[PDB]
């Protein structure tokens, strides 16, 4: 008798690696790969509104980091 | 502080009045079958419990625990041992519930009320003293009890100038307080790490 | 010997200078130096990857608390031993735990600790989420009172390890993140977990503070989860959920005084309390008293309605819980006024008069029937838990004894025996009148001013009785001594202490107990210690016993009671508000029910369930999303720095400095 | 929570520069009703969502009780502070469920 | 408006003291014996001051 | 239906170029400020004195951040400077040398000079630079003055005068200014704490500010004493006089420095001077201590006559030890109380002479007590005599003893009959009553000996501190008592009877005429607290039930208001008072015990009561005290910097400085690369 | 404040080393 833990409600979707790369470069201030990822977004490989584990978008992440240049780029 | 804490006495007076009313009903119901009449006598007879107001009088002088009403007033005049013992037990239960429980409870609530009140007693005293002084500042009531526009615009301009100065001083003072007294958070450390990683990435891209 | 020759008793094993250089290279964060050290560690040389510091810090661990992800990747690329390094990363709260999981003796953590247990002790939502995505399970503990062969075998092998493992399991289960993530109903899970932790704290004398704080944490999690509601539709979905406010009654059952006495839930309860009567909060207190008196005085007309035609608007006026409460209190006040009139032809047996004691009987019968009806619902557990139910039982027992004694006298002054049935019947009637009029203390919970005072009173009655036990011990001791001394002198128009001239105060044990009881109030005079045998030594010894008892019971024990009552009230008054609101909503739900609405003198499918479950699940995922958002924005900021964060900041700037120096 | 605005949240955080650059544009906040107002407007929103109505009133009064908004839009900050403290105290007396927030605002 | 903190401010309290003592600003710096003497002299001949006003 | 929000306090919004200048100096880059200032040189839209509506001028922003290169950049461009030196002083930036060496809303009170604000900030470095440059604080007048300048300033502007005086006293009371610029920092701290206490007494407003300043001065004196690491330095400090005396210790006791006196080092020094020539007494076994104290107690008169006939003898020098002197004085007082007890144990004489067994050797002891009190009053003044309540009690008991002696000699030489036939004002009866009251006061003086003991000492001190609150509540109770006494006297004085009664009053078996007069009403209401007044005293002989009911109601109201209300209020209020004063019980107990100790340190008044009846040396003393003060001040400022840089709270401005440093570094390498 | 001074000194030392390199 052991309770098996499971995720009852889905909150984070991984999808492709580009969304996770964008999320990781958003909270690290990696401006040049951020603009490369945005150029690929203009090409159309990923969606701008990406939900992470915390439920915060890229705009919310860069607002929390208090960074104006990359927010202006977004 | 005493005037502020009298509300505790009122709120507890309600509960004590209910307890007194209950025990008065019980003793009056038990003792109604049974010169100077009452407790205001040299020999306090059993007739003190023969009426409702007399029972309230007798149980009122039991609060102080100073033998104001002696215990022989709970004795029947014709030797009914069960009724006299039951009345004595009722009076003893009343004396316990009042003296050894309710009075100590009132002491505890006064402890908490006075510990809360004494933090700001200077402010309330200064407010009351200012009210007392403002009662005497006016010239409409001067003699003791036995013997008894352009200006508006200028005032508005002066008050607006002084208010603007006070606003500016308050703003600079309070921004100094937020810059000088607010402690750092984890978000500040995260922002510092973010700036350091930004500089690291800039160095990586340039070099 | 002049000086203490300090040495190292636990010598352990030191490290080579090359190994120490490698360890401080990992500590500094230089990429190139650690890379070169691991290049010479690739060949079988002095520098080994499995190097353990005398402090116990393997180089992988030094990389773990330095938060250098690149250094951790470099170390794991060369296959250093991974033991409790995942546990160290979990406790450190780094996002390197995923790459620690993605790979393929002295331990800081206890052997019963698994990654999920320590992640839940940490209470990190991200780490728990990644761990349950990888696939973990918490082992289910046994029951609170269980007798299993494996349980007693583990207790015989190691009781300390068994208790620590059970405490770690219950610490892992009681974490807010694991409940909000892995349970279908977080509210029911929190309620049952808090109840289980309270029962475990009662069962386990040791570790009582741990289980108590875990149950408090579960109650706090339920309160903050209810705090995320921003609509009354969500509140009515949650509180009416049954798997009538079923969840509210469940929370009252589990004694959740923080989920209850929440302003949203209290606002909903107040809206249900004044059913179809708005503007009541916007009124003057004199108008409040006038309306209460004019509804209470007209109560039997309202009770006439709903007895014949329940569909009338006046028959629905009694359905309002506040009007029903007012009518019940007015009925009790009418019964007390009838008792007062009864209290206000000297035959051996007496039929009751016409005005009183005959009109009283329907109220007594209705009280007995209502006590039986409330004993039907909830069993005998809630009857013995509520002290007012015990008071009602005692009062009704006294009333039925009075009626039985009156009947016995009827069908079977200054002349009867003291054991006569009429005298006992009237004495029990007086005591039952005391109990009936003292029942009105329980009416104070509805009032906002006399409520918390009465709740604090009922909370500290237990401590008062605990003191009365030791006082009764002291009374018994001194009464035994005084009766032993004074029973050789016993002698009369009035014998005892209840006469004008008190005599034989310590002649018998019962009279000694009575005199020592009355000596607290000063109602026993000083001549009662004087015998007529003119034995001055025994008189002085008895007076010394009386003085010592008076000192102990008045200067010592009474002020001791004062001090401990002060401490108990100071402890109580912090949560007196939520305790009063818990009692008030219990009193409100006592009248919210549609059964037993008459006063005392007159009381003698799967599709909808699936829709309810879907609505509750949507509200629950919204609530836990808001809760984890609130915890993220209250934990990532508004919290003081540790000494480590600055340490991490120092490692970051240092690694940046060595990277810049390596580049140039 | 949806009942807030940028001006309401800016007054909630008590940020003077954010408020004074959000006040450069014309901004109007909804006037709350009196503590004794029981008109049809007050008797229609509460039936729909009493919790939302109470939180909206609390958010409006928390925005008004901010110091920086008292500096920026009032001719007499002293009189505004006096009357606002009196109104919040009588609201705490009336709104028994939310009396702690109104007391702390007063 | 029950502004207890506004009233108990040191500036407001000092202004209240200056208005309250009036033209006798030296009473606050006077010794205690002179203070009781001033109180007694003003209190003894109070009907004389009242009739003279 | 909606509140309109419009900006009322309107300010100029400057220009976007000036906003670029402001965020450039906020970021901290070097080239952008250069370009903006060079554009301002050729009259662009950017001006040097860009006044932010928050008052954040670019010079003030560059001063707020600790970047001295930008500070020198805008100081080289002749940017207008106002109170920017004061801003740098308040910000506590060491680089105020650039502001010092250069050449109405103003965020500062107009009488604030740089030295006053530097002393307010308590920065040793900035104060040192300002004193080196040359500054002067205006000399404040004393606490009570009537000079024309101060009354003129108070008539013109009282708030400004009070703020300026408070600022001057805040500057003078700073530890750094006293450590740097005072000749005697201990004397300066003592006198400054005294003046700040007197100003807190005089200025009812700003009482907390002056009390905090006095506590800061006392705390500074305690910390300066804490830096003594040798017994020679402590003996130099404590014995120093301005003109083995322990003159500075006596001065600190006079100035009420409880924390300075109760420091463990001077406590150990006072204990060493207390147990004079006592090897290992402080570690002896307790009943051995009691036996030895008893032995010295029975041997007080032999030591006293040894000091009488031979002070140079070792027996005569044994009384010179302060502990032995205290023991012999306590033994003498115990012998006096034993004689007082023997006076009552083992007459019809109208002119009774004093018995030779007890009362004849009571008289020389009374003369000794009176002479000792006179000598104590002469040596020390009358202010310290009235400051001690025990001295007032001793004066009362000696006045009562003198009155008893005078009444006894009057009854001997005049009014020379059975006892029951005497007058009620007979002088022998008055002499006996005053002797009894003096006996009570003499035996109640024994509580002053509890201060020496370490267990009863703090308890006795705490009870003495709560006696003031006792009297404060007794005033309120006395007002209640007079109110109800006049009410009951006005109701009940019509029903006053004699009726041939042997009793009239409440003080016998049949209590009657309880409220007939005001004195009897006060007595009967006084005894109702202890429940010695029965309920039938409210009854009249007439059949007037209404007046009896009114009297019973007023008696019950008084009983409630006293016993239920005021007694429980007093219990709670002294609960709070004892909670407040038990935190500092040790320092006040040690202060009182040291006062008791140096009561016995002086050579005068050595005998117990029955037997009581130049320039070069001063210059070298000043040099030694100045070198000890140099060492102490150096250690204190070192510890001030140590404790000051380890303040466990980290603010949010330093995070902004870290951000500015990181941003300036980033901009510098961006310019380089 | 000691560790803040340590941070300032370390960042200043890194800045001055970078200036020495270039
Ligand atoms: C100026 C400030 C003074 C201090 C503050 C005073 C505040 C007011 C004090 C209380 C109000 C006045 C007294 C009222 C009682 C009275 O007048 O009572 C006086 C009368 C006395 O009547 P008899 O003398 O005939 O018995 O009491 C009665 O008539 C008996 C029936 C009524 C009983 C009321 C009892 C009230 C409870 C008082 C004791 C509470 C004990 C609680 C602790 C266990
Ligand atoms: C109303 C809300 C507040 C009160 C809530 C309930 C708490 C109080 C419950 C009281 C219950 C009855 C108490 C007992 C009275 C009684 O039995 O009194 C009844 C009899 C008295 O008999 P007589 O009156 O005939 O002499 O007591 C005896 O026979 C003597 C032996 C028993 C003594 C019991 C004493 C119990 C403790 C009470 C004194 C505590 C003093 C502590 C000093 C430090
Ligand atoms: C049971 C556990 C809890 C209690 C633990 C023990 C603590 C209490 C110990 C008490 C020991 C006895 C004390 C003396 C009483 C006695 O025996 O008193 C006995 C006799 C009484 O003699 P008569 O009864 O013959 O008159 O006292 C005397 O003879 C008078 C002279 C001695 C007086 C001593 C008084 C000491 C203080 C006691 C009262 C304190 C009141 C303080 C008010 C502020
Ligand atoms: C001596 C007795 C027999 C008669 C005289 C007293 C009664 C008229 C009083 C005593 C206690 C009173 C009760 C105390 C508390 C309350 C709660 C109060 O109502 C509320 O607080 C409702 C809930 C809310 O307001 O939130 C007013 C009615 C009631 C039952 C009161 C009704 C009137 C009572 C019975
Ligand atoms: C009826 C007469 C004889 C009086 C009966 C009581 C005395 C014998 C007692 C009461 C209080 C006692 C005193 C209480 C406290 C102290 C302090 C203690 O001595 C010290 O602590 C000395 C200083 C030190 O040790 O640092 C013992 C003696 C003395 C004076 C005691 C001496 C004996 C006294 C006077
Ligand atoms: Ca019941
Ligand atoms: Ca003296
Ligand atoms: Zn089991
Ligand atoms: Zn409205
Ligand atoms: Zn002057």
């Amino acid at each position: 008798e052991v309770m098996a833990l499971k995720d009852v409600r889905e909150v984070k979707e991984e999808n492709t690696l580009n969304e996770k790369l964008f999320l990781l470069a958003c909270d690290k201030g990696d401006y040049y790969m951020v603009k490369k990822i945005l150029e690929e977004n203009s090409s159309g490989d990923l969606n701008i509104n990406c939900v992470d584990v915390l439920g915060r978008n890229a705009v919310t992440i860069t607002i929390e980091n208090e960074n104006l240049d990359i927010l202006q780029l977004l | 502080s005493m005037g502020q804490m009298l509300q505790d006495f009122g709120k507890f007076l309600g509960m004590f009045l209910l307890v007194l009313f209950s025990f008065t009903i019980g003793l009056t119901q038990l003792y109604d079958k049974g010169d100077c009449v009452g407790i205001f006598c040299e020999q306090q007879s059993n007739d003190t419990f023969h009426s409702f107001i007399g029972t309230c009088f007798a149980l009122f002088w039991y609060i102080f625990s100073l033998a104001h009403v002696a215990i022989f007033v709970t004795r029947f005049s014709y030797g009914e041992e069960l009724q006299s013992f039951v009345g004595a037990v009722i009076v003893g239960t009343y004396n316990v519930v009042v003296v050894i429980v309710l009075t100590k409870l009132l002491v505890a609530m006064l402890h908490k009320s006075f510990q809360l009140i004494a933090n700001h007693e200077d402010k309330e005293w200064k407010f009351a003293r200012a009210k007392l002084w403002l009662s005497y500042f006016d010239d409409k009531c001067t003699l003791p009890p036995p013997f008894n526009r352009n200006l508006k615009q200028k005032r508005d301009e002066n008050y607006q100038k002084v208010m603007c100065c006070l606003v500016h001083r308050y703003l600079t003072s309070m921004r100094q307080k937020m810059q000088s007294t607010d402690q750092a958070t984890v978000e500040n450390l995260n922002e510092l790490r973010q700036d350091l990683s930004k500089f690291r990435n800039e160095i990586r891209d340039l070099l | 010997r002049d000086r203490i020759p300090l040495r190292i008793v636990r010598a352990e094993s030191e490290l080579s200078p090359s190994e120490k250089a490698y360890l401080n290279a990992v500590e500094k964060g230089d990429y190139a130096s650690v890379k070169k050290s691991l290049e010479e560690a690739e060949i079988y040389f002095k520098i080994n990857i499995n190097c353990i510091d005398p402090l116990g810090r393997t180089a992988l661990l030094i990389a773990i608390e330095n938060e250098n992800l690149e250094l951790i990747e470099l170390l794991l690329s060369f296959n250093v031993y991974v033991g409790d390094a995942l546990l160290h990363a979990i406790r450190k709260e780094v996002v390197g735990a995923v790459e620690l999981l993605l790979n393929h003796q002295f331990s800081e953590f206890t052997p019963d600790i698994t990654p999920i247990i320590l992640a839940a002790h940490t209470n990190n939502y991200e780490i728990i989420k990644l761990l349950v995505q990888k696939g973990v399970s918490v082992p289910r503990p046994h029951e609170v009172r269980c007798n299993c062969v494996e349980c007693v075998s583990s207790s015989d092998v190691d009781s300390l390890r068994h208790s620590r493992s059970r405490l770690n399991i219950y610490k892992a289960l009681a974490s807010p993140s694991l409940i909000a993530l892995s349970s279908e109903d977080p509210f029911l899970t929190a309620f049952q977990l808090s109840w289980e932790l309270q029962e475990l704290s009662k069962v386990e004398n040791e570790f009582k503070s741990e289980y108590e704080e875990l149950s408090r944490q579960c109650k706090q999690f339920a309160k903050d989860l209810l705090d995320q509601t921003r609509s009354s539709r969500e509140l009515e979905i949650i509180l009416n959920y049954r798997d009538d406010l079923a969840r509210l009654k469940l929370a009252i059952k589990y004694r959740q005084k923080e989920f209850v006495a929440q302003p949203n839930c209290q606002q909903l309860l107040a809206s249900r309390w004044y059913d179809e009567f708005p503007g009541w909060r916007r009124r003057h207190w004199a108008v409040k008293m006038v309306t209460c008196f004019i509804i209470g005085l007209l109560f039997p007309v309202f009770s006439v309605c709903y007895l014949i035609a329940p569909k009338s608007p006046l028959g629905l006026f009694i359905r309002k819980p506040f009007i029903k409460f007012i009518c019940h209190t007015a009925s009790y006040l009418t019964f007390l006024f009838l008792l007062l009139l009864a209290s206000q032809d000297l035959n051996r047996q007496g039929p009751p008069p016409t005005i009183v004691e005959w009109m009283i009987l329907p109220w007594v019968l209705g009280f007995i029937w209502g006590e039986i009806k409330q004993m039907w619902d909830g069993g005998l557990q809630d009857y013995i838990h509520d002290w007012w139910n015990l008071m009602d039982f005692v009062m009704n027992s006294l009333y039925l004894a009075t009626i039985s004694l009156k009947i016995v006298a009827f069908v079977k002054r200054e002349s009867w025996d003291m054991w006569h049935p009429t005298l006992v019947a009237e004495a029990l009637f007086a005591i039952a009148n005391i109990f009936s009029s003292l029942r009105l203390i329980s009416l104070f919970t509805a009032n906002s001013h006399l409520g918390p005072l009465q709740i604090s009173l009922g909370r500290m009655l237990l401590d008062i009785l605990k003191f009365l036990f030791i006082y009764c011990l002291v009374l018994l001791a001194f009464a035994n001594g005084l009766n032993q001394l004074y029973f050789y002198y016993e002698e009369l128009t009035c014998k005892g202490i209840r006469c004008e001239k008190q005599n034989n105060a310590f002649s018998t044990l019962f009279e000694t107990l009575q005199s020592l009881f009355w000596s607290i109030f000063g109602l026993i005079n000083l001549y009662v210690t004087n015998v007529k045998a003119q034995h001055e030594f025994t008189e002085f010894v008895g007076a010394t016993m009386f003085g010592t008892y008076n000192v102990i019971s008045l200067v010592v024990l009474l002020n001791m009671l004062i001090a401990m009552m002060n401490n108990s009230y100071q402890l109580i008054a912090d949560h007196a508000d939520i305790e009063w609101k818990f009692a008030r909503t219990k009193l409100w739900m006592s009248y919210f029910e549609e059964g037993g609405t008459l006063p005392t003198p007159f009381n003698v499918r799967a599709a909808d369930n699936l829709r309810r479950h879907h609505q509750y699940q949507e509200v629950m995922r919204n609530l836990v999303k808001r809760y984890v958002a609130a915890m993220i924005r209250d934990a990532k900021t508004e919290e003081g720095l540790t000494e480590e964060n600055f340490k991490e900041l120092k490692q970051d700037i240092s690694s940046f400095r060595f990277e810049v120096l390596g580049l140039l | 929570t949806m009942d807030v605005a940028p001006v309401i949240l800016a007054a909630h955080r008590n940020n003077y520069e954010i408020l004074t650059m959000l006040l450069k544009q014309d901004v109007s906040l909804p006037k709350p009703h009196a503590v004794g107002c029981e008109c049809t407007l007050c008797s229609a929103k509460n039936k729909k969502d009493s919790l939302r109505h109470s939180r909206f009133r609390l958010d409006i009064y928390r925005c008004l009780a901010s110091p920086a908004l008292i500096m920026l839009t009032e001719e007499d900050p002293i009189l505004r502070a006096f009357e606002l403290s009196a109104d919040l105290k009588e609201l705490s007396l009336v709104e028994v469920e939310f009396r702690n927030d109104y007391e702390e605002l007063a | 408006y029950n502004q207890k903190e506004f009233v108990s401010q040191s500036n407001c309290q000092q202004f209240l003291n200056t208005v309250w003592f009036g033209q006798m600003s030296g009473y606050r710096r006077k010794p205690t014996c002179k203070k009781i003497m001033t109180v007694l002299t003003v209190g003894i001949f109070w009907p004389v001051l009242s009739l003279c006003y």
